[PDB]
């Protein structure tokens, strides 16, 4: 018996994976081309994607790159209340 | 050696500031306290090698325009004398010595010795990293190189080390005359957006801390005392105001001069009274 359910979003950012290598980007150069890779979601390069930051410019040359696979990362907390009788 | 504090600030700030803004991990540590919105917006703007916007730094009363989006502004400030010494004497030296340097070198294989070579004459050695040369090593200096004996050190033909040394100029021994000066210098960040200013000031505080470990700071510019003013509108006659929080930096340093001695006694003759 679920009584109350609330869903909350902690973070919302975009992470880019290479189709071939399967790694995540961690760093880029002056031209925004990749300098490094990392196989860790927590350390990967991130573009903020909360509502105020949509339609960015900093990573246009990155997004257009076909080898890269953008991924929308979302972190959530949900609260579930229960009643179990006597 | 009169010390231009204003020049020293610019020399230290310009390289170090660029390095800090270059990476994102350090900025997050710096801006750990700030809220998410301000933190990322600043990072989106200036942080990273691919940042379109950039920060600038310069002195006051320039005849051109500065990047009022984000800029560091410096002005010399007051100065005072605090402590003297007897005869205004500070130190005595047997060798004309310049700045103190840190250099990296690799050991070279000579016959009896292993030697490091440095860009300039060694003069006075201070330290080689994590080596306590024993008397049997017979550590000695020669020109621009430092030498220690080979035996029971044979694993270290490829030793890679850092060296701290002084620039030697002349053998002319002389005295130092001078006193201590307590100087204050002003620094302020400028923007037409207050949030940027607060982030900018916080970045400054960190590199000031890092400067406490610098060679020049440890040896020449000591006893930091920081003081922050209130955020104020620097300008009001425009389409929008300019906001900046001034900071005051205090230093203790010596205004020194070299006095050379030529009266070197070498001969000494004893003659008894005729009576």
């Amino acid at each position: 018996s679920i009584e109350k359910k609330e869903e909350v979003i902690a973070h919302n950012e975009v992470v880019f994976r290479s189709l071939t290598q399967g790694l995540y980007v961690k760093e880029v150069d002056i031209y925004s081309d990749v300098v490094s890779y990392t196989k860790d979601v927590d350390e990967a390069l991130a573009m903020p994607n909360t509502i105020n930051f949509k339609n960015s410019r900093k990573y246009k040359k990155l997004i257009m790159n076909l080898d890269l696979e953008p991924l929308n990362k979302i972190q959530k907390v949900i609260y579930e209340t229960h009643l179990e009788g006597l | 050696a009169i010390t231009s504090v204003d020049s020293y600030l610019l020399s230290e700030i310009k390289p170090r500031l660029n390095t800090v803004l270059e990476n994102c991990y350090i900025i997050d540590e710096v801006l750990k306290d700030f809220d998410y919105q301000t933190r990322e917006s600043f990072k989106e703007a200036f942080c990273g090698k691919n940042a379109q916007h950039e920060v600038t730094v310069g002195f006051n009363f320039p005849k051109f325009k500065n990047n009022y989006e984000a800029h560091y502004l410096i002005q010399l400030g007051q100065g005072q004398e605090t402590k003297n010494s007897l005869g205004s004497i500070q130190s005595s030296y047997f060798e004309a010595t310049g700045d103190t340097l840190v250099e990296s070198s690799t050991a070279i294989r000579e016959d009896d010795k292993l030697v490091f070579t440095v860009s300039k004459p060694i003069g006075e050695l201070i330290k080689v990293e994590d080596i306590e040369f024993a008397k049997y090593d017979n550590l000695q200096v020669e020109g621009n190189k430092v030498s220690f004996k080979y035996q029971t050190n044979e694993d270290y033909e490829n030793y890679n080390a850092n060296i701290i040394f002084t620039e030697k100029k002349n053998d002319s021994k002389g005295l130092v005359k001078g006193f201590t000066v307590e100087e204050q210098v002003t620094v302020v960040g400028l923007s037409f957006n207050v949030d940027v200013a607060r982030c900018l000031d916080a970045v400054l505080k960190m590199i000031l801390i890092s400067m406490r470990d610098s060679i020049e700071e440890q040896q020449t510019f000591q006893l930091q005392n920081l003081s922050f003013g209130d955020i104020a509108p620097i300008i009001e006659d425009g389409d929008s105001m300019i906001f900046g929080r001034p900071t005051i930096i205090k230093y203790t340093s010596s205004l020194d001069l070299d006095y050379t001695i030529t009266q070197d006694i070498n001969k000494l003759t004893f003659k008894e009274r005729k009576d």
